[PDB]
RNA sequence: ACCUGGUCUUGACAUCCACGGAAGUUUUCAGAGAUGAGAAUGUGCGAACCGUGAGACAGGUGCUGCAUGGCUGUCGUCAGCUCGUGUUGUGAAAUGUUGGGUUAAGUCCCGCAACGAGCGCAACCCUUAUCCUUUGUUGCCAGCGGUCCGGCCGGGAACUCAAAGGAGACUGCCAGUGAUAAACUGGAGGAAGGUGGGGAUGACGUCAAGUCAUCAUGGCCCUUACGACCAGGGCUACACACGUGCUACAAUGGCGCAUACAAAGAGAAGCGACCUCGCGAGAGCAAGCGGACCUCAUAAAGUGCGUCGUAGUCCGGAUUGGAGUCUGCAACUCGACUCCAUGAAGUCGGAAUCGCUAGUAAUCGUGGAUCAGAAUGCCACGGUGAAUACGUUCCCGGGCCUU
C-alpha cells in the first residue's frame, strides 16, 4: 500500500508518499530536477535512498510548503526517512547511524532589544 | 445555517462559552459543526520603561485574541430563540451571522 | 537594581486582571479612559471605606463594578442608600447602565492595599514610621501570612536626607512565579514631602 | 502638559467636527477633475477662510491621563509611561509581559 | 511643488490687497506676513514688504519674480561667517 | 575557550565529487553565505585544472595542497621576561586549513579576469611551487627555521 | 516649550455668586490673525448652555533630581548577601559562610562549635524541537467521482495546518572512575542528553548616577505676568571637531530577458483589487474585507540566457538644472516620491579601534509602531549560510581562599 512520512526543517514541512515503483520522483507536481535546481538540494533529497539501496524500487510523491530551497530539500529528506521506516522497520538502525532520523531543530534566533540582530551588538566606544 | 464567531482575551473563558453554545444547541434539535480553533492573534507592544533616556531599557507586552467558530447547520425553531437569551460571560465577544 | 512589578509578572499565572472586558481597537482606548474615571471617582468618594480592589467588567452595553472592601456597611449605607448614590454617578461617567457589587475583604491585615494605606494614614498623622511598619508586619504574621515585607522611603521623620527602610518576616520568594504575592503601594503627603510605602504579602505557593 | 496646552486640543477637536462636512465638499470641488476653473478657484480661496484649527492635521495625539505629546500609543490612548503603570496593575484586559 | 490641478496658491487677504492697489496709484509698500503666496502676473511694479520673522523687507516685484513665492526673497537667517 | 567544551561539526561532502576535503574549500571561498556561487567557481577552476594536467580534479587538487601545506609554524610565548616566537608542529587538520586559506587568499590578489580563472592559475602554479601561497609556505618555514633554538619553550 | 511683533487681565483651564440671556445655525465688513463691529434665524427641554460683573482664586514645560515619591541605568544575570539562637573575644568583631571533593551555581556531598533560617541559584512561566487525543472552516487533498485542468465541483477527515488538552528528559538506564559519597567520562534508547535552544526573571547594595519637562510632590519664586491668545520666524544655521549609521569603490560584479522558493504582521476618516489613462510617481472608476475568506503583496538574494572585459568603466550616484506627482488651509525658509539631463568623491582606507562561538557572523529581502504626509533610526520576520577555538602565559572585568 501507500506509506507516509512528515518531514520538517527550518520553516518547511514536507508530505511524502512512498510506494513500490521504479524510481520516479514528483515534488509539487514537478520533477526532482525541475523543482530543485541546486545540486546540493538534489543530493540531500536522494541521500536516504543511496544509503539503503532502494533508489529505483520506489515512487516518490511529495508536496512541500514554506521556507526555502535548502529547508525544503532537508525537510523532504527527513520525511522520506520517516516513510522508509514505515515501510521496513529494520532500517532505523542504519538511518539513525547517518543522522537522518534526527529532526534538525535549529531555527532562526529572534531579534532582541538593544541588539542589531540576534547577537550583533552596536559598535562600542569608550569615549 | 448560522455562523457563530467568538472572541476573547482568555482561552479558558472562550472554551466555557463554546462548551455551552454546543450544548444548548444539540439539545434543542439542531446539530453542530465544530467548534473550530481559528488562528490566535498576537498583538505586540514595546515601550521604553525609563521616564528619561535609556533607550535600550524596554518592556515587551502582548495581547492574545483567541477565536472560535461554531456552525449550527439546520437550525430548528426552538434552537434559535435558545441562543440570544443564553447571556454569555463578560469579556466574550459574540457575533451572529446568518 | 530595579525589580519587576510583582503583580504584573504573575497576571496570567496566579493573579487575575482588575478589568475583564473585551473590545476592538475602535473602543479599547475609550473603555480604558472610562475605567480610569470610574476608579478615580470611587477611590476619592470611598476614601474611608477601606477599598482594596475595584474590579470592572462590561458584559454588554453595561458596566459592572465590584468593590472589594472591609467596611461594606459604610459602602452600602442605610438600606442600600449610599450604594445607590454611586450607582448613578458611575452610570453618568461610564455612559451605560451601572451595577455595583460589594465584595468582602475579611482580614484586612492580609491585604497589601489596605496595609499600605494603613501605614500611610499613620504617617500623615505624625506617627513614628518605625512603629507603623512593625505593627503592620506583626499583625499580618499573626493572622497567618507565610511572609510579609514592608518598605518605606522618603524623608522619614522629616529628616533632610531621604532614605529607605524595610522589614521582613517569613518567606517572600519574589522569583517564584507561582507564589501568591499580594503587592501594592501607597503615598503619604507629609509636611516634608512624599513618603512612599510598598507592601508584599506572601500567602503560599499554588 | 500644561493646562493651556491641554485646552488647545479640546478646541481643535471641537472645531474639526463643526466644520467637518463644510471642509469635505470644498475639497470635493478642488479635487473634482471635471469641475470648472473658477469655482475651483473660489473653493480654494474659501478653504483658507475657515479657521486653521478646523483641519484634523492640526491635532496632536496626547496621553489621555497626562497630556504627554510623545510616546503615544493609539490602542490604549496613553503615553508609554501610563501604559506601563496600568498594565502592571492589571487594568488593561489581556495585556501581559510578552516572551517568545 | 503644488499640484498643477490645484493652481498656484495665494493667501486671500493678500489678493485683496493687490486688487485694491493695482486699480489705484497706491505706491505705498504692502506689508504682508504671507511668505507662502505665489507671485502672480498682476503686481509687477509695486513693493510688497514681506516678513522674515522680525521685520518686513521690501521686495520690488518685477516680471522674473513670477512663479516664486514671496519668502524666496526674504531670507530668515542672518549669517556672516565664523571669525570673519 | 577556558572550559574546553567544543566538539566537532559535520560538513557535507561536495555534490559533484563527494569529498569533504573539497567541500571545506568551497566554504573558505564562500562569501556572504552565497554557497552556490562558490560551488560554481570551484568547479570551473577545477576543470581548467583537470585539462591543464593529466590527473582528475581531485588528484590535481591534492598535488596543489601538498606544496602549500606547512609543517611547522611559529607561535608567540610570553614567559618570565620577554616573548619568543616558538616553532610548533602544525597538526594534520590545521595543515589543510592553512593550505586552503592561503590559496584562496593568493588567488583573490591576482589580476586575471574571473575568479574561476584566478583560482585555476593559482592551483596550477601550486603544482609547480610558484606564485604566492607556495611562497607564503616558504616564509613560514624560514621563520620557524630561524627560531629552532627556541624549540623547548 | 524659543524669537520678533500684534494682543488679554478672576483669565485659555476649575469652583463659588450676581445679572443677562435657550443653546445653537446663517451671512457682512475691518484685521496677518487673535479679535472687534455687526446682521439674520431659532428660543426649545429651572439647568443645560452662553455673555458680563465682582474676589476668593486659577495658571507656570519657572528654580532646586544636593529636600522627595514613582520610574530607570549601572557594577552584573555576577554568585553572592545576611539574620536568629548558640559559642569564642575586654572589644571592634568572629564562627556559621572556612576545609576536602564537586558544580553553570553559597550546586551538592563529606567533614566541622555550630544548629537553623531568609534573600539570591535552580524549579514553577512564555516560546521552539517529537508524538498522541479531540475539533474540520475561511485552512487541507490521500483515496475516490466528475472537470473548462483551476481543490475548480461532488465529496473525503487521511495528510499539512489551526488551537485546546495530554505525553516526553529524570544522569532515569548501562559500564568505568571516585572517599561504599557527591559527581564525572563514555555508551544505549530517543525528535531532543545532561541547564536541549531562545526569552522572561536582576539578591544586599554602589555611583548625593538619570529624570521637579510624563506624572506626583516639600520648599522657593512670578501674578495687567515667568500666566493666556495670535501671525511670521526658529528648533533644519555652518570655517570646524567627534559619535552612530547608510551607499560604494566593482567581474563572487553591473545591465537586459526569463524563471523558482518565505516567515511574520497591519487595516474602517482604514487597507484598497479589477479595469482604463499616464514613460513614471500617480489619476479616474470601483469590487471585496472589521479578515485562515478581501486588500496591502511581485519576496530578494537564487537560477537560466545574453552582454559588458578591468576602464574612474555599462563601477559609483553625490551634486545641480528643467519638468511633474501626492499628502495637507499651506511644502520659500523646510516634505517625500517620479521623469529627463548632470555624473562629484571614491580604485579597500594612518595611528588606532568594534562585533561575533552556529542557524551565530556575513549577506538578502519582508513587516510594524509613531504617523495627513514625512526612516539609511527603532522593534520584529523569515531566505541563504560560513571560518575558527591548540590553549589560559599576556590585555580587560569579575568570583573564592590567603598575605
Ligand atoms: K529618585
Ligand atoms: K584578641
Ligand atoms: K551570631
Ligand atoms: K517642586
Ligand atoms: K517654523
Ligand atoms: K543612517
Ligand atoms: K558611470
Ligand atoms: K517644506
Ligand atoms: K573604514
Ligand atoms: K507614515
Ligand atoms: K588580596
Ligand atoms: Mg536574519
Ligand atoms: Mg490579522
Ligand atoms: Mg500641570
Ligand atoms: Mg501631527
Ligand atoms: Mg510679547
Ligand atoms: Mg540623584
Ligand atoms: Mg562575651
Ligand atoms: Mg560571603
Ligand atoms: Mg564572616
Ligand atoms: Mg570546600
Ligand atoms: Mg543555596
Ligand atoms: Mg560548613
Ligand atoms: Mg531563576
Ligand atoms: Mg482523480
Ligand atoms: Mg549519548
Ligand atoms: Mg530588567
Ligand atoms: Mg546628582
Ligand atoms: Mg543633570
Ligand atoms: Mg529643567
Ligand atoms: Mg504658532
Ligand atoms: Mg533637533
Ligand atoms: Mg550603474
Ligand atoms: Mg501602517
Ligand atoms: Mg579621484
Ligand atoms: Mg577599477
Ligand atoms: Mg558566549
Ligand atoms: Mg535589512
Ligand atoms: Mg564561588
Amino acid at each position: 500500500n501507500q506509506y507516509y512520512g512528515t518531514g520538517r526543517r527550518k520553516s518547511s514541512a514536507a508530505r511524502v508518499f512512498i510506494k513500490p515503483g521504479n524510481g520516479k520522483i514528483v515534488i509539487n507536481q514537478r520533477s526532482l530536477e525541475q523543482y530543485f535546481g541546486r545540486e546540493t538540494a538534489r543530493m540531500v533529497v536522494r541521500q536516504p535512498l543511496e544509503l539503503v539501496d532502494m533508489v529505483e524500487k520506489l515512487d516518490l510523491y511529495i508536496t512541500v510548503k514554506g521556507g526555502g530551497i535548502s529547508g525544503q530539500a532537508g525537510a523532504i529528506r527527513h520525511g522520506i526517512t520517516r516513510a522508509l521506516m514505515e515501510y521496513d522497520e529494520s532500517l532505523r538502525s542504519e538511518l539513525r547511524k547517518a543522522g537522518f532520523v534526527t529532526r534538525d531543530a535549529r531555527q532562526v534566533e529572534r531579534k532582541k532589544v538593544g541588539l542589531r540582530k540576534a547577537r550583533r551588538r552596536p559598535q562600542f566606544s569608550k569615549r | 445555517r448560522i455562523r457563530i464567531r467568538l472572541k476573547a482575551f482568555d482561552h479558558r473563558l472562550i472554551d466555557q462559552a463554546t462548551a455551552e453554545i454546543v450544548e444548548t444547541a444539540k439539545r434543542t434539535g439542531a446539530q453542530v459543526r465544530g467548534p473550530i480553533p481559528l488562528p490566535t492573534r498576537k498583538e505586540r507592544f514595546t515601550v521604553l520603561i525609563s521616564p528619561h533616556v535609556n533607550k535600550d531599557a524596554r518592556d515587551q507586552y502582548e495581547i492574545r485574541t483567541h477565536l472560535r467558530l461554531v456552525d449550527i447547520v439546520e437550525p430548528t425553531e426552538k434552537t434559535v430563540d435558545a441562543l440570544m437569551r443564553l447571556d454569555l460571560a463578560a469579556g466574550v465577544d459574540v457575533q451572529i451571522s446568518l | 537594581g530595579q525589580k519587576v512589578h510583582p503583580n504584573g509578572i504573575r497576571l496570567g499565572i496566579v493573579k487575575p486582571w482588575n478589568s475583564t472586558w473585551f473590545a476592538n481597537t475602535k473602543e479599547f482606548a475609550d473603555n480604558l479612559d472610562s475605567d480610569f474615571k470610574v476608579r478615580q471617582y470611587l477611590t476619592k468618594e470611598l476614601a474611608k471605606a477601606s477599598v482594596s480592589r475595584i474590579v470592572i467588567e462590561r458584559p454588554a452595553k453595561s458596566i459592572r463594578v465590584t468593590i472589594h472592601t472591609a467596611r461594606p456597611g459604610i459602602v452600602i449605607g442605610k438600606k442600600g442608600e449610599d450604594v445607590e448614590k454611586l450607582r448613578k454617578v458611575v452610570a453618568d461617567i461610564a455612559g451605560v447602565p451601572a451595577q455595583i457589587n460589594i465584595a468582602e475583604v475579611r482580614k484586612p491585615e492580609l491585604d497589601a492595599k489596605l496595609v499600605a494605606d494603613s501605614i500611610t494614614s499613620q504617617l500623615e498623622r505624625r506617627v513614628m514610621f518605625r512603629r507603623a511598619m512593625k505593627r503592620a508586619v506583626q499583625n499580618a504574621m499573626r493572622l497567618g501570612a507565610k511572609g510579609i515585607k514592608v518598605e518605606v522611603s522618603g524623608r522619614l521623620g522629616g529628616a533632610e536626607i531621604a532614605r529607605t527602610e524595610w522589614y521582613r518576616e517569613g518567606r517572600v520568594p519574589l522569583h517564584t512565579l507561582r507564589a501568591d504575592i499580594d503587592y501594592n503601594t501607597s503615598e503619604a503627603h507629609t509636611t516634608y514631602g512624599v513618603i512612599g510605602v510598598k507592601v508584599w504579602i506572601f500567602k503560599g505557593e499554588i | 502638559a500644561k493646562q493651556s496646552m491641554k485646552a488647545r486640543e479640546v478646541k481643535r477637536v471641537a472645531l474639526a467636527d463643526k466644520y467637518f462636512a463644510k471642509r469635505a465638499e470644498l475639497k470635493a470641488i478642488i479635487s473634482d477633475v471635471n469641475a470648472s476653473d473658477e469655482d475651483r478657484w473660489n473653493a480654494v480661496l474659501k478653504l483658507q477662510t475657515l479657521p486653521r484649527d478646523s483641519s484634523p492635521s492640526r491635532q496632536r495625539n496626547r496621553c489621555r491621563q497626562t497630556g504627554r505629546p510623545h510616546g503615544f500609543l493609539r490602542k490604549f490612548g496613553l503615553s508609554r509611561i501610563k501604559v506601563r503603570e496600568a498594565a502592571m496593575r492589571g487594568e488593561i484586559p489581556g495585556l501581559k509581559k510578552a516572551s517568545w | 511643488p503644488r499640484s498643477l490641478k490645484k493652481g498656484p496658491f495665494i493667501d486671500l487677504h493678500l489678493l485683496k490687497k493687490v486688487e485694491k492697489a493695482v486699480e489705484s496709484g497706491d505706491k505705498k509698500p504692502l506689508r504682508t506676513w504671507s511668505r507662502r503666496s505665489t507671485i502672480f502676473p498682476n503686481m509687477i511694479g509695486l513693493t510688497i514688504a514681506v516678513h522674515n520673522g522680525r521685520q518686513h523687507v521690501p521686495v520690488f516685484v518685477t516680471d522674473e519674480m513670477v512663479g516664486h513665492k514671496l519668502g524666496e526673497f526674504a531670507p530668515t537667517r542672518t549669517y556672516r561667517g565664523h571669525a570673519a | 575557550p577556558r572550559r574546553r567544551v567544543i566538539g566537532q561539526r559535520k560538513i557535507l561532502p561536495d555534490p559533484k565529487f563527494g569529498s569533504e576535503l573539497l567541500a571545506k574549500f568551497v566554504n573558505i571561498l564562500m562569501v556572504d553565505g552565497k554557497k552556490s556561487t562558490a560551488e560554481s567557481i570551484v568547479y570551473s577552476a577545477l576543470e581548467t585544472l583537470a585539462q591543464r594536467s593529466g590527473k582528475s580534479e581531485l588528484e590535481a587538487f591534492e598535488v596543489a595542497l601538498e606544496n602549500v601545506r606547512p609543517t611547522v609554524e611559529v607561535k608567540s610565548r610570553r614567559v618570565g621576561g620577554s616573548t619568543y616566537q616558538v616553532p610548533v608542529e602544525v597538526r594534520p587538520v590545521r595543515r589543510n586549513a592553512l593550505a586552503m586559506r592561503w590559496i584562496v587568499e593568493a588567488a583573490r590578489k591576482r589580476g586575471d579576469k574571473s575568479m574561476a580563472l584566478r583560482l585555476a592559475n593559482e592551483l596550477s602554479d601550486a603544482a609547480e611551487n610558484k606564485g604566492t601561497a607556495v611562497k607564503k609556505r616558504e616564509d613560514v618555514h624560514r621563520m620557524a627555521e630561524a627560531n629552532k633554538a627556541f624549540a623547548h619553550y
